RNA sequence: CCUCCGCAUAAGCCUGCGUCAGAUACUGACAAUUAACAGCCCAAUAUCUACAAUCAACCAACAAGUCAUUAUUACCCUCACUGUCAACCCAACACAGGCAUGCUCAUAAGGAAAGGUUAAAAAAAGUAAAAGGAACUCGGCAAAUCUUACCCC
RNA sequence: GCUACCUAAGAACAGCUAAAAGAGCACACCCGUCUAUGUAGCAAAAUAGUGGGAAGAUUUAUAGGUAGAGGCGACAAACCUA
RNA sequence: GCUAAACCUAGCCCCAAACCCCACCUUACUACCAGACAACCUUAGCCAAACCAUUUACAUAAAGUAUAGGCGAUAGAAAUUGAUGGCGCAAUAGAUAUAGUACCGCAAGGGAAAGAUGAAAAACCAAGCAUAAUAUAGCAAGGACUA
């Protein structure tokens, strides 16, 4: 594990958009 | 070429097989001819008793009550042994009362100690 | 390990969108893609 | 793929524990106190480096100076290999010259 | 017609790397201290 | 092993109700609880086979644990996971009633219910396999609740199927029972 | 006769065998040197038939019946030992003021180790015996630097355990 | 066992246990306040109260306690559901399966008030050591054959034959089987 | 006994004599065909074959007419998860011949679920006639 | 159909195709190799010990050779311990290699060159070949035959 | 524990010709002339054939010795754990 | 959607303080016989001097001073003065270390790898491929184009 946070939440935001584009909501 | 195994009377030639034993005390020597003789005095002689009678079984009643431990130690030897007699001869040479000088002489020497178990 | 990079995620991201529409593994590997790019630009 | 897939756990600091909230006090020990203690003397840490600073070759020289005697056998071996390798790149290697 | 330098025998190998020999000499002594040191498993052969 | 498991309910009814005496178990019961009412039970017992025959519709595992004994889930969800039921009690044509009272120490009720109710099952897909969603049908049943005698409660233990019971609703699709599967040295009798 | 090499026969193919509790060291202290001289015997036949039990249980690829009397007939050998060893240590630390009942002493090795050597039992004199003679227990001054290295490798081990203990419990402060 | 062990709700040494962690597992440790033996007060049978989770408030009594993780297992409380006999084929039986909770959560029970209450450890004279409840005092108790053909009868047990003597079991046990023994330990070397 | 030192013997001197035993010894069912009169044994590695007749016909009473052993090699082939090998104990096998025509045989030692059972004889099998339909409703 | 082998001892290895259950010559459990064979020896002090072996008989030698006790004093009163398995060892391997000895001199013992098909090239091993017979080639290399004479070192 | 040499005490050498032979032919055994194959091979030097010796300065099992500024060497700057 | 991906603590680093039953030298881990045999003795070399040969380091201040030195590379005093944790690592990191184990070597000796569920188990992202082989022409793209 790397310490850090911002990397990590970079990665979630990306995470969370990809996510979206795969299953479009309504 | 195997160092982490132990070293047993199984591995080695002839010479060494023969040579190393299993940990069993000797019984005797050996003579002209390899010939062995076996010493009677040697041999352990298990001094089993007589147990016809006996009332105590391997187990214990669970009904039994229970004691607090209380190590047998030399004071309490002395006082459960020697000081009553030493009391009573007191109000009226320590051989006379139990003590040995010296171990030699005796069939079980206390130290160094020369019996089984 | 004081001091990682964290990024390089992104940093490898940076270079292979504009590499997704090449042919074979231009499109995947950064150490091919990042000529590739570079000679497109 | 070095990227983790989860958010850290959050790293909460007490901005206001008892180490930060007293933290620089007595560093004026000195001209606030009629130089009885010199702030150097308030710093806590290896015998060899107290109210000293150096670069890696006087530190080594000066730890094997004052602590070389109490070091470990192996430990002081390589302070001594360290403070030939550092002599010699010192002392022969570089840029400038 | 080589690798099978290796030509076991007991008595050569306790004779040659034993624990006896190994004491037998100072270097001995300090190798097996050495071992001791490095926290071997098998001090001597 | 020192810890036992404690079961919170039996392994099945003790003395079945044979459909078409028991104030000693009555008596146990209010011996053991001292607010029991034997008259006013079968609204109760109603009301819980209505609620966790609706949790059943909503997929409700929790509140069935607390509606329908450990013998009663199971029986319940096994076969209904992975697919959507429509149930829907649409009205009770007589009056429930206790029929059977028997009893570390559980106490079984029989209730008999003949009641109105609607069922609708359907597949993964949604495909209906099952009666219809609105069709009500008439169901005579023998509902048997448990309970364990400090923090115990009556819940469905059991239903007790006559054997003269009407044939159940046909099912939707065809079926193909195959014959025995024989060897080649095994010949067909 | 080998009959008491196993259990009774009507005991034999029962799950369950109910026994006793083992021997306590203070019950057997009130024993006579000769009751609990027999009493070994007795734990000891006991002993051998449940090893026998167990031998063939494996054998048979089944469990033991009632596997945990073995273990309080290794307890009561084990209390009878112990008082037996009382009793001998009590007398001779009386006769002789003694604490060891088998004469040794310290002495450094060859490898600059003190250890207890136990003395051995021969029939010629220790300046005669050649093997004994053999035999080193001095260090040499080679030693001297292992020995030093040896020290710091225990020290760094232990300051790697009291390190890490206090990490540990400041770590369980910080969490509760 | 293992070193960082992890113990759980089967005992440290069942088939389901090894089968949970074997020898080479390497888990991280389970951290546990380090409550002293003296302060424990949580004890097997002991009447209890759940404070949090599903359940809470419910009491029940303590089936079992893992010391070890700070965990006390109150009876059929706080209770999932398994299934026990699951086959390839029938679907098993289902079976209320409790959850072990922490002595945090936990609270015992006055005897009478039957209301959760902090406990002291305080010393009284004829109880030198007693759980007493602090909110409103008083003390809670701390709760809870035939011999065989080979169980010594307990008289013949308690008997006292031991008369102490300066003898040694192997001397007396000659003088009592009559083995008499003339000849002289010859005296041998040690070293 | 084991695990002691013998008090040395020099000629003339006293018999050893051992007063408890620290022997234990197991009786076990030979692997293959052996003489009706023979009895095999697992015995202490330290247990010379004049001990064991001692022991038996001391502590057993066993009339033994001769007694022989072997020093078995358990294997250290096995290994754990560490590829470390384990060893199993060697141990001393004893074949002992009794007297007076006596003959030995090993003996033929070894001669809530209440709910579950309940449970699976009220299994109920699906029908296949109902095609995976739930059996549970009435309707 | 093959048999180089094979069976034992030594050395080496150390349970490494025995039974049971699981997997998928492996894993776990259980069992086993039993001394007569072999190893493990010898009470001192002196004192003896020129004449090989080779069928040891002639002969024949040179390289000149493995084999012996007595005197006195001590001393019997008592069959332990250890190896014994295997398809095996050294070569990183179920390696066409290495591996001492006794018998078997082809075996009574031990084994299987072909997974199935087709019958292309090229390649490997072998067999046969018209007429010629070294014209090949650096050289009769290889193969086939059994074959002279002369030179250097 | 390979290899060079040595020390102790062992072992092997069929058959035929000749005759007491560092004799001839030729097994076992030792070696490795020439060819083919192989060249990450069966093999970190092998296989098949062919070939030299095979009662001797022979071959070989066992244990021991000589150690790197060295050893050993019928000198090939050989061999001394690929 | 497969290979897989991640993960936090096992421990470690630097400081402070503080000084730290039996068997086994014979073939070690071997119950039990006349010994005699005993340790101490300058480091060298690499390297620098651009070779190499004398030579080349092993609290503060005085002071890099006096001195030494193919007086050159460099070496270098003394008098005298007074003298409580972490802007550490977090499983390719930190100890080599889960271990000096496995494995390798005759021996001295060399020397690894790795684990991650949960309160309780008594409950979407690398490469590589697949979905989905391929169409004239060419550093595989760019300008483009309806394409
Ligand atoms: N710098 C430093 N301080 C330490 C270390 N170990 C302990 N301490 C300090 O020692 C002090 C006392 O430690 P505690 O464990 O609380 O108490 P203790 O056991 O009485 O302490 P010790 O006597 O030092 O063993 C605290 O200030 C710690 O931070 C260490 O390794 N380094
Ligand atoms: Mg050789
Ligand atoms: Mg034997
Ligand atoms: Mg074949
Ligand atoms: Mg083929
Ligand atoms: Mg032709
Ligand atoms: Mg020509
Ligand atoms: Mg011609
Ligand atoms: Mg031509
Ligand atoms: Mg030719
Ligand atoms: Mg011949
Ligand atoms: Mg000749
Ligand atoms: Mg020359
Ligand atoms: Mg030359
Ligand atoms: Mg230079
Ligand atoms: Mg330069
Ligand atoms: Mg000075
Ligand atoms: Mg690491
Ligand atoms: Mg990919």
């Amino acid at each position: 594990v790397k310490k850090g946070f911002r990397a990590a939440f970079r990665f979630q935001k990306e995470l969370e958009r990809q996510r979206l584009l795969r299953c479009p909501p309504p | 070429a195997d160092r982490m195994s132990k070293w047993t009377s199984k591995r080695g030639p002839r010479s060494f097989r023969g040579r190393k034993g299993r940990g069993a005390k000797g019984i005797g020597f050996l003579t002209s001819g390899w010939r062995f003789v076996q010493i009677k005095e040697m041999v352990p002689e298990f001094v089993v008793p007589d147990l016809t009678g006996f009332k105590l079984k391997p187990y214990v009643s669970y009904l039994a009550p229970e004691s607090e431990e209380t190590p047998l130690t030399a004071a309490q030897l002395f006082s459960e042994a020697v000081a009553p007699a030493i009391e009573k001869d007191f109000k009226d040479n320590l051989e006379k009362y139990g003590f040995e000088p010296t171990q030699e002489g005796k069939l079980f020497q206390l130290y160094p100690r020369n019996f089984l178990r | 390990l004081r001091n990682r990079v964290t990024d390089r995620y992104f940093r490898i991201q940076e270079v292979l969108k504009h590499a997704r529409h090449f042919r074979g593994r231009k499109n995947r590997c950064y150490r091919l893609a990042v000529r590739t790019v570079i000679r497109a630009f | 793929i070095g990227i983790r897939l989860t958010l850290p756990p959050p790293k909460v600091v007490d901005r206001w524990n008892e180490k930060r909230a007293m933290f620089g006090v007595y560093d004026n020990i000195g001209i606030l106190g009629n130089f009885e203690k010199h702030p150097k003397e308030l710093i806590r840490g290896p015998i060899w480096l107290r109210g000293w600073k150096g670069n890696e070759l006087q530190r080594c020289i000066r730890k094997r100076k004052m602590v070389g005697s109490r070091m470990f056998a192996d430990d002081l071996h390589n302070l001594n290999k360290r403070i030939r390798y550092l002599y010699k790149h010192f002392n022969r290697h570089g840029k400038f010259r | 017609a080589r690798g099978n330098e290796y030509q076991p025998s007991n008595i050569k190998r306790k004779n040659k790397h034993g624990w006896v020999r190994r004491l037998s000499t100072p270097a001995g002594v300090q190798v097996i201290l050495r071992r001791m040191l490095k926290g071997r498993k098998s001090l001597s052969h | 092993s020192d810890r036992s498991i404690h079961l919170a309910c039996t392994a099945g009814i003790f003395d079945a109700y044979v459909p078409p005496a028991s104030q000693v178990s009555i008596r146990r019961i209010k011996d053991y609880d001292a607010n029991f009412k034997i008259k006013d039970f079968p609204e109760k017992a109603k009301d819980i086979f209505i609620e966790a025959h609706l949790c059943l519709n909503n997929s409700d595992h929790d509140r069935l644990h607390t509606l329908v004994t450990e013998h009663c889930f199971p029986d319940m969800t096994w076969d209904i996971k992975y697919k959507t039921v429509r149930w829907s009690f649409v009205e009770s044509l007589e009056p429930s009633h206790v029929v059977q009272v028997r009893c570390n120490v559980y106490g079984q009720i029989t209730v008999r219910m003949h009641t109105r109710q609607t069922l609708a099952i359907y597949d993964r897909f949604g495909r209906l396999m099952y009666g219809q969603e609105d069709v009500p049908k008439d169901v005579l049943e023998y509902v048997v609740f448990e309970k364990q005698l400090p923090y115990g409660s009556w819940r469905m233990h059991t239903k007790i199927v006559p054997p003269w019971a009407p044939p159940k609703q046909p099912i939707l699709k065809t079926v193909m029972i195959p014959g025995p599967q024989l060897k080649p040295e095994e010949e067909y009798e | 006769g080998l009959e008491e090499f196993f259990d009774d026969p009507k005991n034999w193919g029962q799950e369950k065998v109910k026994s006793g509790a083992a021997w306590t060291c203070q019950q057997l202290r009130n024993k006579s040197n000769e009751d609990l001289h027999k009493l070994w015997y007795v734990l000891l036949k006991e002993r051998n038939m449940l090893l026998t039990l167990e031998q063939e249980a494996k054998r048979q690829r089944l469990p033991m019946p009632s596997p945990e009397r073995l273990d309080k007939v290794v307890d009561s050998m084990d209390a009878l030992d112990k008082v037996v060893q009382e009793r001998e240590d009590a007398l001779r630390l009386l006769q002789t003021g003694q604490e060891r009942a088998r004469p040794g002493a310290w002495r450094r090795d060859i490898f600059g180790r003190i250890i207890w050597h136990k003395f051995k039992q021969w029939v010629i004199p220790w300046h005669l015996n050649k093997r004994y003679n053999r035999k080193r227990f001095f260090a040499l001054p080679y030693v001297d630097h292992f020995l030093r290295l040896e020290r710091e490798k225990r020290a760094r081990i232990k300051a790697r355990k009291e390190n890490l203990e206090r990490k540990k419990a400041k770590i369980l402060l910080k969490k509760f | 066992l293992p070193p960082h062990y992890r113990y759980g709700m089967s005992p440290p040494g069942s088939v389901a246990d090894k089968r949970k962690n074997p020898p080479w597992i390497r888990r991280r440790p389970v951290v546990v306040e380090p409550i002293s033996d003296e302060d424990w007060y949580l004890f097997c049978g002991d009447t209890v109260e759940i404070l949090e989770g599903k359940d809470a408030g419910k009491q029940g009594k303590v089936v079992q306690v893992i010391r070890q993780r700070n965990w006390v297992v109150v009876g059929g409380l706080n209770t999932h559901y398994r299934y026990i006999g699951k086959t390839m084929d029938y679907r098993g039986t289902m079976i209320p399966s409790e959850a072990p909770l922490l002595h945090r959560q936990v609270k015992l029970v006055d005897p009478m008030d039957r209301k959760p209450t902090e406990i002291e450890w305080r010393f009284t004279e004829a109880g030198e050591r007693v759980r007493v409840s602090t909110r409103s005092g008083r003390i809670i108790p701390k709760p809870e054959w035939i011999d065989g053909p080979k169980d010594t009868s307990v008289e013949d047990a308690l008997e006292r034959t031991y008369v102490p003597c300066l003898k040694t079991l192997q001397e007396e046990v000659m003088e009592a089987m009559g083995i008499k023994e003339t000849r002289k330990y010859k005296k041998v070397y040690w070293y | 006994a084991r695990n002691v030192v013998y008090p040395l013997y020099r000629l003339g001197g006293p018999q050893l004599r051992v007063f408890r035993t620290n022997f234990f010894i197991q009786l076990v069912r030979p692997g293959v065909a052996q003489p009706e009169d023979t009895v095999q044994f697992r015995i202490p590695m330290e247990m010379t074959r004049v001990d064991l007749r001692n022991y038996l016909e001391g502590i057993y009473n066993v009339p033994v007419a001769a007694v022989r052993t072997r020093v078995q090699h358990g294997s250290n082939k096995r290994r754990d998860h560490r590829n470390v090998r384990i060893k199993k104990p060697d141990y001393k096998v004893a074949y002992v011949q009794l007297a007076h025509g006596q003959t030995f045989t090993f003996p033929d030692l070894f001669p809530l679920y209440s709910m579950l059972e309940e449970e699976r004889q009220q299994r109920q099998s699906s029908d296949p006639r109902r095609g995976g339909v739930p059996s549970w409703f009435g309707l």
